[PDB]
């Protein structure tokens, strides 16, 4: 649905989890 | 999960545990894709070589969990199955081609801080993100080693591997409905899915819209975290039409 | 035999 993939305790609060940046950095 | 870490609270709110009713035990991972649909691997429900053939009433879905074995009162929700749908061309005889199944819940699950659906990829997100070297994230309550068991949900980030390296790592015939992921021996780092992680999601966070997408389903591996071997994942976007047809027809 | 018993209701 419209809100899929946005986690209440991270994206919805603009908080990052401890390893998502590892994913972003691989998207070269 | 081998060589992963404890998840953060709420890190994977689409994570689902498929739970056997008697004997009460973990059967597989799975994922929440709407308030009434759960995605998993077909082999979690149907695998005749191992005399596995589960029916709706054999199972429960536990959503919002963190701890593997505890009943997480006031956090997790437990749902019954209304119907199981396995891909009609799932190949259990040979190589687990099209290793995908859908489960419809009897009643909608209430979303919360711990329960929230993952997105499924459209063609453009798939084409952009399913590239060798790009990393996804695998989660599950399966074994910590090839043969303890984890106290809580485990997470590991792993790079997608080039299709020739996937193919050259195994004698099994690989199809376009699969991809493989994991580090190579010379990369230092390691990690893999293992027994019990079957059916759980491989997810990627889109840098275009900052949403999580489920690109893969944990399907098969020869051993766990062996050097020179890789985990194989059902290619969710390649099977999207079937997913859509099921949800369109059966709601 | 690992798991905490879940509520009977389920
Ligand atoms: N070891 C087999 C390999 C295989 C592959 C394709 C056809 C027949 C056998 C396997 O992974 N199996 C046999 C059927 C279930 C699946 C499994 O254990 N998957 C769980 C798993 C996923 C990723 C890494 C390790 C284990
Ligand atoms: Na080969
Ligand atoms: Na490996």
């Amino acid at each position: 649905e419209a809100d899929c993939g946005l986690r209440p305790l991270f994206e919805k609060k603009s908080l990052e989890d401890k390893t998502e940046r590892e994913l972003l950095e691989s998207y070269i | 999960i081998v060589e992963g870490s404890d998840a953060e609270i709420g890190m994977s709110p689409w994570q689902v545990m498929l739970f056997r009713k008697s004997p009460q035990e973990l059967l597989c991972g799975a994922s929440l894709i709407s308030d009434r649909w759960v995605l998993t691997a077909a082999h979690c429900l149907l695998y005749p070589p191992w005399d596995k053939n589960f029916t709706e009433n054999d199972l429960l879905v536990r959503i919002g969990k963190h701890s593997r074995t505890r009943y997480e009162r006031n956090i997790e929700k437990i749902s019954m199955l209304e119907k199981i749908y396995i891909h009609p061309r799932y190949n259990w005889r040979e190589n687990l081609d099209r290793d995908i199944a859908l489960m419809k819940l009897k009643k909608p699950v209430a979303f919360s801080d711990y329960i929230h659906p993952v997105c499924l990829p459209d063609r453009e997100t798939a084409a952009s993100l399913l590239q060798a070297g790009y990393k996804g994230r695998v989660t599950g309550w399966g074994n910590l080693k090839e043969t303890g068991q984890p106290s809580v949900l485990q997470v590991v980030n792993l790079p997608i591997v080039e299709r020739p390296v996937c193919k050259d790592s195994t004698r099994i015939r690989i199809t376009d409905n699969m991809f493989c992921a994991g580090y190579k021996p010379d990369e230092g780092k390691r990690g893999d899915a293992c027994e019990g992680d079957s059916g759980g999601p491989f997810v990627m966070k889109s840098p275009f819209n900052n949403r999580w997408y489920q690109m893969g389903i944990v399907s098969w591996g020869e051993g766990c975290d062996r050097d020179g071997k890789y985990g194989f994942y059902t290619h969710v976007f390649r099977l999207k039409k079937w997913i859509q047809k099921v949800i369109d027809q059966f709601g | 035999g690992d798991f905490e018993e879940i509520p009977e209701e389920y």
